[PDB]
DNA sequence: ATATATATATATATGTGTATATATACACACATACATATACATATATATGC
DNA sequence: GCATATATATGTATATGTATGTGTGTATATATACACATATATATATATAT
């Protein structure tokens, strides 16, 4: 939801002042989907394909889904908050035309752009 | 303290995608074999885990909402328990799934009831169309607790209708008639000519013509008088405040007509006094066909396939045989596979009863008896036994009634029906049990 | 069709005193016993329900709000689920009823979030203040499938912060210190002068000052200079939000402070500079009264107790010791019940014991023979003596593994051990096994 | 020299999702305050009194 | 030229009576605003033509 909705199409708004990106001050926040305990201790998976090309080699576990910060706890919020990983989001020199492959109102550019 | 740097493509690529691709098949558009959503599916395996005790309870829809995400839903259950409450209605759908209790509405209201007030169970149609559902092909994740999908003994899809709209694709197709699928079915199960099925929308006394692609949902009128009309059918993509706002409500404030409710038990009443403003023609064609339109009772649509194969990838089919052929196939081979495991556990379950039978034969009259031994050495004196073996852990925990002669005789003839069972499903096909399937309706 | 005069005093006298006593009886009191409303004493039993299978599977609260309807409860799941997320704080509620995971907001949120990320489980303390739920007195409705109440040790109402409020009457309690109960329900056990326990609040740094039935709790600050200011704590009533909203910003619009925060592991940290055309006192007991009068530090409470009874009615009283009183003489009458009816069922599961290891004793080349005879044959002749009078049918019931020497002993030292089991809880009383029970925290 | 034939992007709208909020009754028995006014003491002063 | 006296005006400090709570959740229902697309529809803007 989130980091496939809220994500580009605030980037799109975002896209009026690309002074911010070069100035390096827009950071995402990279969040876990997956908190796994594995024996004692826990593991964390910010996507789903993370999660699904690690779920094969990890041994039997037992797993919580996170669906956003209201199943996060107060540690794992703190953890997330004074040790925090973030994406240094910077535009190409083509954003114009990703933006409109991307956002543009006409369905055929989400046709054939999923078709490969 | 971690920075990358990430670029907008290689964003686009991965979730982007993986959105379009989330939207695709788990949110909007069902697989073609089964026609559910997976949150559909997650429905009805609530109401398998819910009617588990008794098929007759009644459960909330609060209580079908209640335990998902044990089963692997992991999204908002808002949307859950309104694709539930959007399927258990008489006036929708064609062919419900779900027995309700409650209003749940006619075509006189469009809204969905509330999470509060209603209760619903499953109907008998899962007992008639859904069938050996333990043979249902396993999800390839773990925590998917219902299966990859069920097992239909028809396009249910066409059934009901559904409209599927995702990221850049859309897709809808329409209800139809039960007696005209289930012919179709017929002969596509002998191979002969299949005849499209004739659409049916339940709640509608007027009728659906087929015209170019084009689908024509008739609203009906009769005239009253010259001036006085009654409105007595209308399409079902108007409700009565749609019909009110979108035609009545615009042609009062020009002084046109004039309307009153005369809504009785079929339906969707009004009578329509023309004024002397709205003026209509001697010829009854062109006067027919200003009315027809004026009023609204003309529905257009238009149909679209982009529908979701076994193999996990889109597939667009222009018709409705191509889809039910391809559903005669994967129902034929599944079948085959379903009928040879039959055959694997009907042969297992006579190697066990009959062992069971010789084994009390020789308990009751044999050298074959325990007597404060050692259950150890006992169990290990049947593994000596080659039929008495891989058998030998129920067998010390098995009652004392049995060893009276009254159930040592059973044990046999129960072993004699298993027979009866065995070589009577070595003998089957696919083709005559569907035959058996489709003549339970 | 009935045109009835349904006249006013008849429709107050029943319609609205029904509704008054729902209102006071079964919708806001707590019970002296254990601590809960009655939509309490649903959620509990509910999670009793979902208790079963593992005591650390963690469920939804919409799972409990599933099928709460059938245990008796005939109104709206939201207030249910509220109500749980009320006893899903621990930081509201010092006795942490139910263990949970999720976001549960803190000293400086209050509303807690909807049921959709919420996962919950039954506490630990629940185990050791609840027990021997079996005997619990079965309530008057058949449909009220919980019972009346159920078994604590202490009494909860004092331990979370009740406010019941409903037709005519209202009260409030404040929370306690855990040993100070547990110190004060082993000195009202021994009969000698009970001392009050003292209140506590979770996760709390305020002082409650306890002048003329009256509890002035006590928000903490430090001067760090003359003028810049540190208010490390507020009072209980007030959360972060209308801290700000009716106390900062209010005397920020006035120009005389400006605030800021300095939270951390403790929250409530307000960094205030104060402005210069503000006074600040020298005399610093004016200082002190003056900055209680308007940063308004000191919350003065008063409490309120009015209880339903054992016996179904009010009851007022003034002191928290008469209600520890009240609970012990109440409580001891029904732990004598649970001895005197615990030593039946011990001793009927002994004679049970040793009818059946006397019976497997008499069937290991024994006179009691069962082939060659039919069911009925042996069921008369074990009906006929006296010591398997009416307990064939789990003899019938028992299977042929229980034939061995190893079971023969294992019968026997199984009877015995219940023996040894009927003659200790046999011998015992209330006092000691309280003080037992008391002493497993 | 404007009437009309016609063409094309506006308005729902469907279902799915994903998230908000809001008016009220309940009642104590106080809690904080909202001004608030009001009556009375005393000060000075000035203008009378001498 | 100076005693003086009392008068009223304004601090002031308390004590009135109200006024607003919201408390703290239970309880009842309802509303909100967005993203995903084709399919009509409609309505009015321009050309031309005599």
């Amino acid at each position: 939801d989130g980091l496939g909705s809220i994500y580009p199409s605030l980037l799109g708004f975002f896209s009026n002042w690309p002074e911010l990106f070069e100035q390096g001050r827009i950071r995402f926040v990279k969040t876990p989907v997956i908190i796994a305990h594995v024996g004692k201790k826990q593991e964390w998976f910010y996507t789903v394909a993370e999660y699904e090309s690690a779920k094969d080699a990890l041994p039997k576990h037992s797993i919580r889904y996170i669906k956003g910060l209201g199943s996060l706890e107060k540690s794992e919020y703190r953890e997330m908050i004074q040790n925090p990983v973030y994406d240094v989001v910077k535009l190409p020199e083509n954003w114009k035309e990703l933006f409109e492959m991307l956002m543009g109102d006409n369905a055929d550019l989400r046709k054939e752009w999923m078709s490969q | 303290m971690q920075l990358n740097n990430r670029d907008l493509k290689s964003i686009i690529d991965n979730e982007a995608l993986a959105y379009a691709m989330y939207t695709v098949e788990n949110r909007a558009i069902p697989n073609m074999i089964d026609g559910f959503k997976p949150v559909q599916r997650f429905v009805i395996a609530r109401a398998l885990d819910l009617a588990r005790g008794n098929k007759d309870k009644f459960h909330k829809l609060a209580s079908i909402a209640g335990g998902v995400a044990d089963l692997g839903y992991h999204h908002g259950e808002n949307s859950a328990q309104d694709a539930g409450a959007l399927m258990a209605n008489t006036w929708n759908n064609n062919f419900p799934l779900l027995d309700g209790q409650g209003n749940f509405g006619s075509r006189t209201v469009q809204k969905a009831a509330a999470s509060r007030y209603i209760f619903a169970r499953v109907s008998k149609n899962f007992y008639n169309v859904y069938k050996d559902t333990e043979y249902a092909p396993v999800h390839q994740d773990k925590e998917h607790i219902p299966p990859a999908f069920y097992l239909p003994i028809i396009p249910t899809v066409l059934l009901n209708g559904v409209s599927g709209i995702a990221t850049g694709y859309a897709t809808y197709i329409l209800p139809h008639s039960v007696s005209s699928v289930k012919k179709a079915v017929l002969q596509a199960l002998q191979g002969k000519k299949v005849t499209k099925p004739k659409v049916e929308f339940p709640e509608f006394r007027g009728e659906v013509v087929e015209i170019d692609g084009q689908y024509e949902i008739r609203g009906t009128y009769k005239f009253t008088s010259r001036t006085q009309m009654h409105i007595t059918e209308i399409p079902y993509k108007y409700d009565r405040e749609t019909y009110v706002s979108k035609i009545l409500d615009p042609l009062e404030n020009k002084g046109f007509i004039t309307w009153d409710d005369a809504c009785g038990e079929h339906g969707f009443g009004f009578k329509v006094k023309f004024r002397k403003e709205y003026s209509l023609s001697d010829n009854e064609e062109e006067r027919h066909a200003k009315i027809m339109k004026d009023f609204g009772l003309i529905e257009r649509r238009s149909q679209n396939i982009t529908v979701i194969n076994e193999k996990g990838k889109l597939q667009v089919y222009d018709n409705v045989v191509d889809l039910i052929k391809d559903f005669v196939e994967v129902r034929k081979t599944y079948v085959q596979k379903r009928i040879d495991n039959k055959i694997k556990e009907t042969e297992s379950a006579f190697r066990l009863a009959f062992a069971k039978a010789h084994f009390i034969k020789k308990v009751i009259s044999g050298e074959i008896v325990v007597q404060g031994k050692t259950r150890k050495e006992l169990t290990e004196e049947l593994s000596k036994i080659d039929m008495y073996s891989s058998y030998v852990d129920k067998l010390v925990g098995m009652n004392i009634f049995h060893m009276t002669s009254d159930e040592a005789k059973k044990l046999a003839e129960e072993a004699k029906a298993k027979k009866e069972e065995n070589e009577y499903w070595k003998t089957t096909d696919v083709v005559t049990e569907y035959t058996k399937d489709l003549e339970e309706i």
